[PDB]
């Protein structure tokens, strides 16, 4: 109310409203789902268009051969953060000849987002990210919120009506976690998960976006006729 | 570069400047004009390091022209010469100094007098009846000491200048491919085409 | 450094600081530009609440940017000097690198860019000035007349006016200027310019300045008597 | 952050006026009147000191009239402290010009640059403008004797006779009435003092509440002399014109 | 972080007033009375030593400060602001004058430099004006003795005699009756003590009054001998005992 | 007041949203993408009849294979175009090739959010970036001051945008010829424009693989206007 | 008023409301504790299991500084991480120059001055975390608790978060019943109990226990996480005491 | 290197060799020393290969940016001055460049500008640049007339490079010919000195110093 003019101001109950408003931009964003087994991690993203003449806003971005994310909210902010990740993954490779751990990737995003919430002039990032990766400790899935809070999960979902997919994954937990050595089945579980967040619209060929990374699979994105298999 | 001369007579300033542009063992050009008009009644000849010469001349030219447009007024030859000297005086203590020597011939319209200034790359300014830069001076100064009179006409000044060019063409080691002569007087700047 | 974003969008999609800068232009003394078949004429109002002026030394309303281009303006006088200075420096800088004087379009484009930069730079307010830039391109006899404004937009005009009561004189020019047949001579062009100012000015004494620009750096400012003859001639034809 | 406390000194009103410039002019309108009058053979500068106290040291005092170089002087109206900042800049600018061109600076060039500085404080930097109006009185070999005035907006204009500070409206009407072009310096001296005497908010105009200066070619042959009047000299010139 | 206050905190109000300068002058009005009187052969500056507590040692707090050997300063208003001004004033005398000309600045020019510093606090970004009015008394070879007043605006005026602070209005009226252009230094000290007694309420002695003079050169206070041209400081602070001696013949 | 980079309670940047309102006031610009080329057309909208309409430059070349049309505060577009041109030429210098239309658009959109307390405010102009490259063929992009860009088959921006966009929704199909697209832009512009459409107050342009980006002459557009009027009367 | 709208502004009381508002964000957070023992310190924290989808043991909240200091915090988790990152920079530069690892009191002031610095300007926000930290140095064991204002003290026991009062009461009993001292292995078990007892103030979601410890004898003076058998032993001890 | 370009009745002829050297090591025989800036501008390269190659393709990018910004092809004068002002900024740093900016525009007509790394910029009708410039001059000057036909001018340019290619140890490989007209530049082929020498010797009867 009087305490939402900038990020540097606390409310009387100890809230940062600008951070909460940035969080609100994610809720308006199109749904995206993340889930993993022990061998693979999968992103599934519902893309959004301006109208029938427009393209469908790309939701999934590659960070390295073994890592990448999906976005929900302000796309330019996701570009800034993804680019930062690309550099950090790359720094780790050039300097240490070491693939960046997915956990460290999360720690780095947390610290970058945090600095924007404690200083005058700046603003919080207006996007939520789901980072998947495969590193030396197996498959991973992270959830990034622009408050700074990063969380490692078996599965999750962010965006509008993400609660439907998030409930489904909470039920399916014991099933999909043991889909080891089978990419197509783990994707099917993710495509079924995102379907719980659909209203009036259904998954079409230029609407659905799927990404996968795993033990013997580089981070690769599937669009267009390549996702027709899963509809 | 190499030969630049200047003679101030009764009613005008006459600047002679060699036409040769040599590099290594090749005369690349024999029709080079080593001069810039700073203002309608002010002319600057120049000689020195390659590149530096023209770069400096055109930089001064731009500044004087900028002043003319701003004030709708022509700077006196004295004022221009002082500006140029200061630019060179700064330059000499720079990371890379301009290695350019200049002569500034001008007609002061307020005084109705011709004026010739000699300024070297260090920023050493002197007003003179006749001036030269480089090895030319070693021949022309003593020659002009003898033949120069302060009340000469422009025609007499040109004959006096022909005497210098002849002496240089006789005793100078290098072929400087003749000179471009220009006259600065009450009516402005004009070039003698047949020299 | 002072960083404040002074020029910002409002809910309705307006940058008020830019729009308030236009109000300063509307307050300024009237200026008019009319281009003929072989010339451009810049006319300027001078308010007569100032007697005991010294017109020899008082800054003239029309300024030479180079020997072939001129610039008149309406709005804040102090602001206009900054634009004129920058334009004059760019004029010499263009001659230095391109070895050719600026085109009237290029010079206008530069001045307009400067004005625009002050609408989205921190710590600065927009220029409270609109300009009329006239002249002839190098080795060209086609007349050029351009206008700029605080926002940064610029465009070419057959004839245009800016400043206070400019809407009245623009009304006059819109019916009195034929695109098919522009003022064929210098006299015709000056007369149409003086006529248009006489709709707004008051007296045709020391209130009107006229500057005529012709091809190949041929710029001259008319004196009082020369202008007064146009004023005398127009009024006698009017009584009909 | 600090945005909360920013006055925004360099913005436009809805009417297209610069608030701070307008308010600075309002400030200046309460300052002691200063008058400049340009004659054919010289210039007069006259200024009224702000309500004087009897214990003020009058002879070793400078409030209104300042010397910029040997050829140019200024009369001040507004904040003295602000004026001195600008005067030292103007003094330096003159010496820079002399150092560069070996010629004394033309009056208009000096005036323009000082006015350009004032302009800057109204367009950028977020600082308050200088609450000062100047009357420049000077000579150069191009235009001869020149009067200019500048104000906080950074706008300057040339004059035959002009007043700044308090009661300019009344003062300008009186100058416009009695001024003529063929006027001499000694006539202009009388006009300046008569004008102040009628526009003054004081009971009676006396020597101790005035600063006075002339710029004549009254030296010996084709050269200019600045005369900043001493207390006793102002006392004499006030008697000579019959004001006291 | 960083000073984000790059804008003026002192701005013109619609009526033309500079609010902060006016308010700073209000702070000076609240301040304890100080005064200065110029004689023919010297200057005297004086003020009351308002003690904050009787346990406080008022000798450790010096309201009258030496700026150069021939220039002294006293104030009315906010003590801390005065203290830092004295520090800056002492330094500027060296940096902008003595290190250039090899001699101490004349009074009017040092005053001018102090005024400049106070003016900048009136216009610079993110600062309030100084809440003091200074009285600077000094001597120099070509101007002789002089006394100046410096206000929060940065304006300065030369005075024959004046007072600033609490009871300045009454004190100035008192000085107008007593001051003439033939006053000797001892006569000015006498008048200074008389004028100050009016504004002081409690104890009136050498321990509650601070008083200094700009008078003759003091070779005994120089600290060394051998250079004839160096003759010692004209500034001298009167001792607690020296004040009481003059209070008996009051 | 309030921060320039402040979020609203609904999770949107105030300034970005307000700049979108400025773009709605701008003159109409329409782009249509076909397999034979991309067409760009704009409403010139001269404020006065004395203004020489051919000096109104709202369609602009970025490179030989990329063109651009604008709408809104068109003065703001100058530095965007300058950047785009430099980006395009610089990439050709570094890689000895034409730059992808998407990469160009992405580079322009990187400027968009570089404002705050960088420039003082967002851009008040939207761009239609049309071009061709070997990878993705003929492309039309809508670049906003939010930093976001969408690819479009067809798109209208400016004051008549929502009305024109609904019209483009019906008319566009994947087998439009270039000539059909040209007429379609002229048709839709004539509908949403205030003043009557002619060659002087409306401008056409296209980008084809063979001939690159070309702004049409007033003579060429006039014939397409005459061809359009005859075809509408013919049924 | 309006004294609470800007950081570093004194209210007429002499208070910085913005700091007190940051304390509210700390009170909202999960419970964390610190127990000083014979030859070291023990840290423990409550991790609310928001969902079944959270991977157990893989959202670590206790952080190590250098090799001998442990830090835990309640409130805005990112703010806590920022503070630890600074702490690590401070500890690195100390070791760089002086060779010896940073002493705990020295380290405590480094964080203290940094947090205090964020109450000096309106261009920065106060930290939304209270930090419990400590370790073993040349002078033995030290436990500290740092608050948004920059205020810190040494502690026998410390607690912050939503269940701080419950935890404090339980801590005070240990100090009274063990005047000679508490052993490291005991303190680990007690820490588990106290987090379980303090969980009553946050009992909607069930939680995950996380413990760490520094001890001169047990961990050789270095910070280590309590895992496996020792953790399960501590969990069982806590489970027995609530019933 | 040997490069030349001369102005004549029928426009401009430009001719260059194709050798690259690292000391006495012949690094290449097939180097392109002419860079086609646009359909009306040419640049010749002599001196450091990287310096020439890098900065002249950079010059081409600047010329492209000019015609985008100004809606008009850059003048030969302006193009040459961009390059000269650039190298002047690097004066002393150790750049090695001898270039000739050749082209046609309406306002200028056929124009040639000599630009080098110490900041010299010269307009002229005839220039020869490179280690073998003197050898090219010898043949070019003694056969040059303004009234040469396009056919004769093309040959003289070719023959002058051949002359230098023969004598100068650091010139050779092949001759690249160009002809600049009002309609733009026209490429007149690559001519290997391996065959061209013997063909010229036989047909012309020249090169009698060599064992036939
Ligand atoms: C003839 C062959 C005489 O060398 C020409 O000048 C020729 C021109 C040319 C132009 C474009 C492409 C190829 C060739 N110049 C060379 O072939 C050149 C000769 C040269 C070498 C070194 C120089 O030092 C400043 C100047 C001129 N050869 C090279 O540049 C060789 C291929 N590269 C190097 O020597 C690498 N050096 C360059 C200088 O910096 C250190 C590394």
């Amino acid at each position: 109310n009087n305490y939402d003019g900038d990020t540097v101001t606390f409310s009387p109950t100890g809230r940062l409203f600008q951070v909460e408003y940035a969080l609100e931009a994610i809720k308006q964003g199109s749904v995206t789902v993340g889930l993993r087994s022990n061998t693979h991690a999968v992103l599934v993203a519902l893309k959004r268009n301006a109208d029938e003449l427009s393209s469908y806003q790309k939701k999934i971005i590659k960070c390295d051969e073994h890592m990448g994310l999906s976005l929900a909210g302000l796309a330019p902010d996701a570009r800034v953060l993804s680019n930062y990740l690309r550099q950090q993954c790359n720094y780790s490779s050039l300097v240490f000849n070491r693939k960046l751990a997915v956990e460290r990737a999360g720690h780095l995003l947390c610290d970058k987002a945090q600095k924007n919430t404690q200083s005058y002039g700046g603003r919080p990032y207006g996007v939520g990210l789901l980072i998947i990766g495969y590193d030396k400790s197996g498959a991973h899935l992270l959830e990034f919120q622009p408050s700074g809070n990063v969380t490692e999960l078996y599965g999750t979902a962010i965006g509008a009506r993400s609660q439907g997919a998030k409930t489904y994954l909470e039920r399916t937990l014991d099933t999909f976690i043991k889909i080891d050595g089978n990419p197509d089945e783990l994707i099917k579980a993710g495509v079924e998960a995102i379907s719980q967040s659909l209203r009036d619209e259904s998954l079409t060929v230029d609407n659905l976006s799927i990404a996968i990374v795993g033990k013997d699979t580089p981070f690769t994105i599937y669009d267009g006729e390549a996702v027709a298999k899963y509809i | 570069m190499d030969i630049i001369l200047g003679i101030r007579v009764q009613d005008s300033v006459i600047l002679a400047s060699s036409k040769a542009v040599t590099r290594g063992i090749s005369v690349l050009k024999d029709s080079d004009d080593k001069t810039r008009q700073l203002s309608p009644h002010t002319l600057m000849s120049f000689a020195g390091e390659a590149g530096d010469t023209v770069q400096f001349a055109e930089y001064i030219q731009a500044n004087i022209q900028l002043y003319s447009i701003r004030e709708d007024y022509e700077l006196s030859p004295q004022a221009v010469s002082s500006f140029v000297r200061q630019e060179l005086a700064k330059s000499i203590r720079s990371r890379r100094p301009y290695q350019v020597n200049v002569l500034i011939g001008g007609y002061d319209k307020k005084k109705n007098k011709p004026e010739l200034y000699q300024i070297d790359y260090l920023g050493t300014k002197v007003e003179l009846p006749y001036g030269a830069h480089g090895y030319s001076g070693f021949y022309t100064f003593s020659l002009l000491d003898h033949h120069y009179r302060p009340d000469m006409t422009t025609e007499e000044g040109l004959d006096l200048l022909k005497l210098c060019v002849q002496e240089l063409e006789k005793r100078m080691p290098m072929d400087f491919k003749g000179v471009i002569v220009k006259i600065v007087d009450k009516d402005g700047i004009r070039q003698v085409d047949d020299f | 450094g002072y960083d404040r974003a002074l020029s910002i969008f409002s809910p309705d999609g307006h940058i008020f600081q830019v729009e308030y800068a236009l109000e300063a232009v509307k307050r300024g003394t009237c200026a008019v530009g009319v281009k003929g078949k072989n010339c451009v004429v810049l006319g300027c109002e001078r308010r007569s609440t100032l007697k005991l002026q010294d017109t020899r030394i008082t800054p003239s309303k029309v300024s030479k940017i180079d020997s072939h281009v001129v610039l008149s303006f309406s709005g804040l006088n102090a602001d206009s000097r900054i634009l004129i200075e920058k334009a004059r420096v760019e004029a010499q800088s263009h001659r230095l690198t391109l070895e050719d004087p600026v085109t009237v379009e290029y010079l206008t484009r530069y001045v307009a860019g400067v004005q625009q930069r002050y609408t989205q730079s921190g710590g600065v307010r927009p220029f409270g000035v609109s300009t009329l830039i006239a002249g002839f391109d190098p080795r060209d006899d086609e007349p050029k007349l351009y206008q700029t404004e605080p926002s940064g937009i610029y465009s070419s005009w057959s004839a245009q006016t800016i400043g206070r009561n400019s809407k009245t004189v623009r009304e006059f020019l819109e019916k009195n200027y034929d695109r098919k047949e522009p003022p064929a001579t210098v006299e015709e062009c000056v007369k149409l310019t003086v006529r248009s100012l006489l709709e707004v000015v008051q007296t045709g004494a020391k209130n009107i300045e006229i500057t005529v620009v012709k091809p190949d750096s041929d710029i001259v400012a008319l004196s009082s008597e020369e202008i007064n003859q146009y004023v005398t001639q127009i009024e006698q034809e009017k009584q009909e | 952050g600090s945005r909360r406390y920013d006055s925004r000194t360099t913005i436009f009103s809805p009417e297209g006026r610069l608030y701070q410039v307008e308010y600075a002019l309002e400030s200046i309108s309460h300052a002691g009147t200063a008058i400049g009058i340009m004659a054919s053979d010289g210039i007069v500068l006259a200024a009224e000191r702000k309500v004087t106290s009897t214990l003020l040291e009058q002879d070793t005092s400078t409030e209104k009239l300042y010397k910029l170089n040997d050829k140019i002087a200024v009369a001040v109206a507004g904040l003295t402290a602000d004026a001195e900042i600008l005067i030292n800049t103007a003094r330096i600018h003159a010496q820079n010009y002399l150092k560069t061109y070996n010629e004394d600076i033309p009056v208009e060039i000096l005036v323009r640059r000082l006015s350009d500085i004032k302009q800057g404080y109204t367009q950028h930097g977020g600082l308050r403008p200088f609450g000062v109006s100047f009357i420049y009185a000077g000579y150069d070999d191009r235009y001869g004797y020149q009067l200019y005035t500048s104000n906080p907006s950074g706008n300057y204009t040339g004059w035959k006779a002009i007043s700044v500070g308090a009661n300019t409206s009344a003062a300008q009407t009186l100058l416009q009435m009695d001024y003529k072009d063929d006027m001499k310096v000694d006539d202009a001296i009388e006009l300046a003092l008569k004008t102040l005497s009628k526009t003054t908010d004081s009971s009676a105009l006396t020597y101790d509440r005035l600063e006075f200066a002339t710029i004549r070619k009254g030296a010996n042959d084709g050269e200019v002399y600045q005369k900043i009047f001493k207390p006793q000299e102002i006392k004499d010139i006030l008697v000579k014109t019959g004001i006291t | 972080m960083t000073d984000r206050y790059s804008f003026s905190l002192t701005t013109f109000s619609p009526s033309g007033k500079l609010g902060q300068i006016d308010y700073a002058l209000t702070a000076v009005k609240q301040g304890v009375t100080s005064l200065g009187i110029k004689a023919t052969n010297g200057v005297v500056i004086a003020t009351e030593k308002k003690s904050s507590s009787p346990l406080a040692m008022s000798e450790t707090l010096s309201k009258v400060s030496l700026l150069t050997p021939d220039i002294g300063a006293v104030y009315s208003g906010m003590g801390p602001d005065y203290r830092v001004l004295v520090d800056k004033s002492r330094k500027v005398a060296h940096t902008s004058y003595k290190r250039i000309y090899g001699e101490y600045p004349p009074t009017k020019l040092l005053v001018s430099e102090v005024a400049k510093i106070m003016q900048e606090a009136t216009q610079s970004g993110g600062v309030r004006p100084f809440g003091v009015s200074l009285l600077i008394a000094g001597h120099d070879e070509f101007n002789g003795f002089s006394l100046y007043q410096v206000d929060p605006s940065g304006s300065y005026f030369p005075w024959k005699a004046t007072a600033i602070g609490k009871g300045s209005v009454a004190a100035k009226t008192f000085l107008e009756k007593r001051w003439n252009d033939e006053l000797e230094l001892e006569d000015a000290i006498h008048i200074a003590l008389l004028t100050l007694k009016e504004s002081v309420e409690g104890e009136f002695n050498g321990d509650t009054i601070e008083l200094a003079i700009i008078g003759d050169e003091n070779p005994d206070l120089l600290g060394y001998t051998g250079i004839p041209t160096d003759k010692g400081p004209r500034f001298r602070k009167l001792t607690s005992q020296e004040i009481n001696d003059r209070l008996e013949a009051l | 007041d309030r921060g320039v980079s402040t979020f609203s309670p609904e999770g949107r940047l105030f300034q970005v949203e307000y700049s979108l309102e400025a773009i709605k006031l701008g003159s109409t610009a329409i782009g249509i993408a076909t397999k034979e080329g991309v067409v760009l057309g704009v409403e010139k909208r001269a404020t006065s009849p004395l203004l020489e309409s051919d000096s109104i430059e709202k369609i602009v070349e970025i490179d030989r294979h990329i063109g651009c049309a604008m709408s809104g505060l068109t003065a703001d577009a100058r530095s965007m175009i300058e950047h785009a041109r430099t980006a395009a030429v610089t990439h050709n210098l570094y890689y000895d090739e034409d730059i992808n239309v998407e990469s160009l658009t992405q580079s322009v959109c990187d400027l968009a959010l570089r404002f705050g307390e960088l420039m003082s405010r967002p851009f008040g102009v939207a761009l239609l970036i049309a071009g061709h490259d070997a990878d993705d063929g003929y492309q039309l992009f809508h670049a906003e001051p939010s930093g976001t860009f969408y690819r479009y088959n067809a798109k209208a921006i400016g004051s008549g945008s929502e009305g024109a966009q609904a019209e483009l929704l019906n008319e566009w199909h994947s087998s439009l010829t270039l000539k059909e697209a040209e007429l379609l832009v002229l048709k839709i512009l004539k509908q949403v424009m205030e003043e009557k459409l002619d060659e002087n107050n409306a401008q056409l342009s296209c980008i084809t693989k063979q001939d690159g980006f070309k702004i049409y002459d007033n003579e060429k557009t006039a014939e397409l206007i005459k061809e359009l009027k005859e075809k509408e009367a013919a049924e | 008023t309006g004294y609470d709208l800007s950081n570093s502004v004194f209210s007429p009381d002499g208070r910085n409301f913005q700091v007190e508002y940051a304390v509210k964000a700390v009170e909202n957070g999960t419970t964390s504790i610190g127990i000083k023992c014979n030859d070291g310190v023990v840290f423990a924290v409550e991790k609310l299991i928001t969902s079944k989808l959270l991977v157990p043991q893989k959202n670590v909240k206790i952080q190590v500084v250098d090799r001998h200091i442990g830090c835990v915090y309640s409130g805005l988790i990112p703010d806590g991480r920022h503070l630890v990152n600074r702490g690590r920079e401070e500890a690195a530069s100390f070791k760089k120059l002086y060779k010896t690892p940073i002493p705990i009191p020295a380290f405590a002031d480094r964080l203290g001055q940094y947090v205090q610095a964020h109450t000096l300007y309106n261009s920065v926000r106060p930290f939304g975390v209270s930090t419990i930290f400590g370790g073993v140095d040349k002078n033995g064991a030290h436990l500290y608790m740092l608050e948004p204002s920059g205020s810190y003290w040494g502690y026998k026991g410390a607690a912050t978060g939503k269940g701080r009062q419950s935890a404090k009461a339980e801590l005070e009993k240990l100090v009274d019943h063990h005047p000679e001292g508490l052993s490291a292995r005991e303190a680990v078990k007690q820490a588990a109990k106290i987090i379980y007892l303090a969980h009553e103030d946050n009992k909607e979601k069930d939680f995950e226990l996380e413990i760490s410890w520094c001890s001169l004898s047990e961990t050789n003076g270095l910070h280590k996480f309590v895992k496996g058998d020792l953790l399960q032993e501590a969990i069982d001890f806590a489970q027995k005491e609530i019933n | 290197t040997t490069t030349l370009a001369f102005r004549f009745q029928g426009g401009i002829i430009v001719a260059v060799d194709s050798r690259a050297t690292a000391g006495n090591w012949v690094a290449s025989q097939t180097v392109k020393k002419v860079i086609e800036i646009n359909p009306f501008l040419l640049g010749t390269m002599a001196g450091g290969s990287a310096d020439c190659q890098f900065w002249e393709t950079w010059l081409g990018s600047q010329c492209r940016l000019h015609e985008l910004r100004e809606k008009e092809r850059i003048s030969v004068a302006a193009a040459s001055k961009i390059l000269s002002n650039l190298v002047y900024q690097y004066k002393g740093a150790g750049l090695s460049m001898g270039t000739m900016i050749c082209g046609y525009t309406r306002k200028e007509g056929p124009t040639i500008y000599y630009v080098d790394s110490d900041g010299t910029r010269l307009k002229g009708d005839i220039f020869c640049v490179g280690s073998g410039q003197t050898f090219a001059y010898g043949v070019l000057d003694s056969n040059y007339k303004w009234d040469l036909s396009v056919e004769d001018a093309l040959y003289l340019g070719k023959r002058s490079i051949l002359a230098a290619a023969h004598r100068d140890a650091y010139s050779g490989g092949s001759v690249n010919l160009y002809h600049v007209t009002e309609d733009g530049w026209i490429y007149h082929g690559n001519h290997d000195v391996g065959e061209l020498f013997w063909k010229v010797k036989e047909e012309e009867g020249s090169f009698n110093n060599v064992i036939g």
